[PDB]
Parts: structure tokens; sequence; C-alpha cells
RNA sequence: UUAGGAAUAGUUAAUAAUAAUUUAUAAUUUUGAUUAGAUUGUUUUGUUAAUGCUAUUAGAUGGGUGUGGAAAAAUAAAAAAAAUAAUUAAUAUAU
């Protein structure tokens, strides 16, 4: 119950990297 | 509309001690200085409490 | 977290190239991992929502912008008011397009941004006031009293009328049974030189008649002419006696409501303005942002025919053109 | 049916419910859906030793008018259309 915020931060960071895949190279 | 006076008087004292008025051509601002990243906190905000959205934690 | 300049660089590209859902995903999830969204970040998101006319999304961005205590500029209010005019509305056959636009007071957010524009010191543009009048007037909405007072102060500030605003505001006054306000709108657009209305100029048949609000004020407080001040005469007509004319005025009162209570059997409860009036902005049909097109109806399907852009059994680059 | 295959919805069933204020553990889809692209279909075509490969041009059209049995109605060398108009033949059209 206490380690859900860091897991949420990792999930939103993974979603941000999936959105970073739109940029392509570099 | 209020017209700017243009000239302003400031008091200057000499080395002897005599005081007189420097007349300075001075105009005022017209546009707010919004290009600064720092926020003063004093600006009129927009009300959005009447809008209905999909917030299930709020009321209709 | 990568470079925040790289975070802004992808936000610049998605508002410039792709649709509105990309900037809403990037700025929201980027705010949750810790990217400090500045005014440069919110103006790119608000450019993309103003283009596609996402009225619910503009309210959600301005709620997050006020929570982050970032002050909007004059370019920010330029996207809020012009974005409410580009909202989807209208009626398919019996299907209301964007029925949740009515419960949102998107006409009021466009009016609230106009009040906050002059209160904070910025200068509003001529396309803000023409787009704010459209949101009160569009066929899902019947607000011609507030749109009249907005147009009254628009002429006092010497704004020029947009031809899209005159097309919407004429159809709203005709639908709401106001021919004096509609004949004066055509008379005003012909004198100001609005394009498309220089040939339509109507005579003022209400030249001697007073205002409608002045009659209701006089009726609450010559007494034979006070009760019949609203009655319109040709000049070659005379009133009846006061007991006979008052019995005739109640005859026309019960006869007008008897005709207006009868439904037209193939209208789905709609005026003829509402029939076949589906609206999407200009982005839905192979076009992008232009400043002079405030609330631009998407061009018809006869503009681009298939099999003249690409031959048979070959793909064309129009995925969502013919889909209304 | 798609060289680089994932979700979909004015939604499914019941119903003393025309015109659904209710009930449900609802419905489609990896046995390939919805959307996007291409797109009338069709042992009628062509080829071959070939149950293979390759083509197609009958059509239809929820807001133009609730009229009419039926909207298919803003334009078609016949389908001769309420007195045998003409019915020998060929051009039957340019004219
Ligand atoms: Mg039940």
């Amino acid at each position: 119950t206490e380690g859900t915020q860091e897991k949420l931060a990792a999930a939103i960071q993974e979603h941000v990297q999936d959105a970073y895949r739109f940029s392509g190279p570099t | 509309p209020r017209r700017i006076p243009g000239t302003t008087k400031v008091t200057y004292t000499n080395k002897k001690g005599r005081t007189f008025s420097f007349s300075v051509p001075v105009s005022e601002l017209t546009h707010p200085q919004v290009t600064l990243e720092s926020a003063a906190g004093t600006w009129r905000e927009m009300d959005t409490s009447f809008c209905e959205l999909g917030d299930i934690e709020d009321d209709m | 977290r990568r470079d925040p300049t790289e975070f802004l660089r992808v936000l610049r590209r998605m508002s410039r190239t792709t649709s509105w859902q990309k900037t809403m995903l990037f700025a929201s999830k980027g705010r949750m991992v810790g990217y400090r969204l500045t005014r440069e970040h919110y103006n790119t998101v608000l450019f993309s929502q103003s283009l596609w006319g996402r009225a619910l999304e503009i309210v959600r961005v301005v709620r997050a912008m006020q929570e982050d205590k970032v002050q909007p500029n004059g370019a920010t209010y330029y996207y809020i008011v012009n974005g409410m005019g580009n909202a989807d509305h209208g009626w398919n056959y019996d299907f209301r397009i964007n029925r949740r636009l009515e419960k949102i007071q998107h006409w009021r957010v466009a009016l609230e941004a106009l009040e906050a524009c002059e209160a904070n010191g910025f200068d509003s543009t001529d396309t803000m006031h023409n787009s704010a009048l459209i949101t009160l007037v569009i066929p899902g909405f019947n607000r011609w009293q507030q749109a009249s007072l907005l147009l009254q102060r628009m002429l006092r500030e010497d704004r020029r009328m947009h031809p899209t605003m005159v097309k919407f505001y004429h159809d709203c006054l005709v639908r709401n049974n106001r021919p004096r306000e509609a004949s004066s709108l055509m008379r005003l657009a012909a004198e100001r030189g609005v394009h498309g209305y220089e040939d339509k100029w109507e005579a003022d048949v209400y030249k001697g008649r007073p205002l409608d609000s002045e009659v209701m004020n006089e009726s609450e407080g010559q007494a034979s002419s006070l009760a019949f001040a609203s009655l319109m005469l040709r000049g070659d007509q005379r009133p009846l006696p006061e007991n006979l004319q008052a019995l005739l005025e109640e005859e026309t009162t019960r006869n007008i409501e008897a005709e207006r209570s009868v439904p037209v059997p193939f209208s789905a409860g709609l005026h003829a303005t509402e029939i076949n009036s589906v609206f999407r902005p200009r982005v839905y049909r192979q076009l992008w942002y232009k400043w002079q097109h405030i609330a631009n109806r998407y061009r018809p399907t006869a503009a681009l025919k298939r099999r003249q852009l690409a031959p048979r059994d070959s793909p064309t680059g129009i995925p969502g053109f013919y889909r209304i």
C-alpha cells in the first residue's frame, strides 16, 4: 500500500517513453 | 481615457544646498509585463466551476 | 526524465503535425513525471485544442494552468475564445452531434476569457469577439439577448464583423422569431462592407415602431394608446373601440399559440435551421490552421473526388475525408 | 481482401415496455472484430493437359414533396400511353 506511488511513477515514465517513441531518432 | 502628463518634477539639491526641480519626460506603461516567468499572483482568473466534465468525484 | 527542451520540442511537433489527443497525452503524463509546464508548454497544447475545437479539453487545460500558477498571456486567451467557436455541434438526421456541449457552458468560458483579457491588461483581437458571439448562437444554443449586447459593444470598440458571424447570427434570430433584429443585421452588414452581404440590404419596416422592451415598460405603468402601443398599423388602418379591440387582441393571442403548438411531423422536433447542420472545423477535411477562419465549416466531399487523385486499386492519402 | 494483426460499442437479452425512468454475472473479437485502405457483386472473360492462374460494366442509394399501392421522381430511340393515329416492305435516324 505504500509502494504504489513509485510504481505509478514508473508506469507513467514508461508511458512517457512510449510517447517519446513518436520523436524517432535522437 | 486618461492622458499621460509627460513631464514630472524631481527635487535635486546642489553642493551648496540649493534645491530645485529636474523636469523629466516620463511616460507610463500600457501593456502588462507578462513575459517574465515569475508569477506575482495578482491577475484575474477565469471561473470554470460551472462546467460539467467527467469528474466522478465532483457533483453535476 | 530527459531534457526538458526535448520535452518541449516534441510538444512543438505534435501541435504542428498530428491531432489533439497527442498533446493531451504528452502534457498530462509529462506533468506527472515531473516536467514543469511553463506558459510555452500550455500555449502549444492550447493551440492544438483550439484547432480541433475541443471545448471540454480547453477547460481542463485552463484548470491545470491556474493550478500551476502560471499566468496566461494574450496569445493564451486567443486560443481559448477561438477554440470554443470551433466546437462540433449540429444535427445529423435525428442524431444530435456533441450533445454534451450543451451542459458545458462553453459560451460562458469564451465570455469569461474575454473578461479576463481586459482585466489583466491584454488587448483582445477582432476574431475573439466574433468567435465569442458564435458560441452563443450555434444551433444547439439560443442566446440572442447576450449576443446582441456583445455586438453592441463590438461596434463601440470599432470592430469589423466577420462574414461567418453574420451567417450564424442571422439564422439564430430567424429561428428565435426576431425579424427586426435580423433585418437590422442585414442592414448593418451591407453598410459596414461585410463580404457576401453587400447585396443584401433590407428596408426598415419598424422605423416608427419603438423597442419591444419599451412597450413592456410602458404597459406596467394616452391610456387608450398605451394598451395599443404594441399594435402595428399600416397607416390606412384604425383601431377599434377599447373594449372591442381588447377582445380582438385575445383572439390573436389564442390563435398564434394554437398554430405554434402543432408539431411538424417529419422534423424530429427541430427548426429548419437545425436540419442538416452538422458542423466540424476546417481541420476535418484536408486543411490546417488559418487565422481568418474562426469557425470554418468543413468543405464538402465534392471538393476532392476519389479516382482523380489516385488511379484504380491504388490508395489515396485521405483517410478521414468523406466520413462526416 | 490487406508485407510490418488489437481491442469495439446510441451498445445484448428479458419485459404487463406501441412511445423500455426497471432487471442482468449483457453483446462482438486472436476460429481475427471495429476503424483506415482497396472496393458493385457474378461456373458468363482469356489461357492451359489442368477442381490452377487471370478478368467483368445486372444492380441499389434513411432529410426534394408523407403524395402515392410502392419514392424509384428533376430526366431515358418506344415499354404506343384509356376512339384502329399508323401495323405493306427497307432506311426507322440525320432531316
Ligand atoms: Mg426487470
